[PDB]
């Protein structure tokens, strides 16, 4: 998980257009139980890329917000 | 005062507890299945 997350970060730094690398980075954050860190990274990516059609990213955001509970409105959206 | 007989008693009595049927949490409502589903390759 540490090595995979580092590799995903290096992939993102090499070419920022690789959305799959960032999604794998968030998945690795989830793997390391970094719920808050993954949430912050996902919010940063979504706010920078509000027009991106990453359906799985939005599904993961909704699941995270439902687990949080207070952010139900973003989860619905 | 010999007039009409009537008693006034406001009714604000609390009803008995309902004990409604309980919802069952989904499998994705538990932390471990959530972790397994999100960490899918």
């Amino acid at each position: 998980y540490v090595q995979a997350q580092k590799q995903f970060k290096q992939a993102e730094d090499s070419q920022n257009s690789n959305t799959l690398a960032k999604l794998g980075y968030a998945q690795c954050l989830i793997a390391r139980n970094e719920v808050g860190d993954a949430t912050i990274y996902l919010e940063k990516f979504f706010k920078e890329n509000q027009d991106s059609k990453s359906s799985e990213m939005m599904l993961l955001l909704g699941i995270i917000y439902s687990q949080s509970g207070k952010s139900y409105y973003k989860a619905i959206i | 005062r010999q007039d009409y007989i009537a008693k006034v008693r406001y009714q604000n009595d609390l009803p008995a507890p309902p004990c409604p049927p309980k919802l069952l949490k989904y499998e994705i409502e538990k932390e471990a299945p959530q972790k397994e589903f999100l960490k899918d390759s």
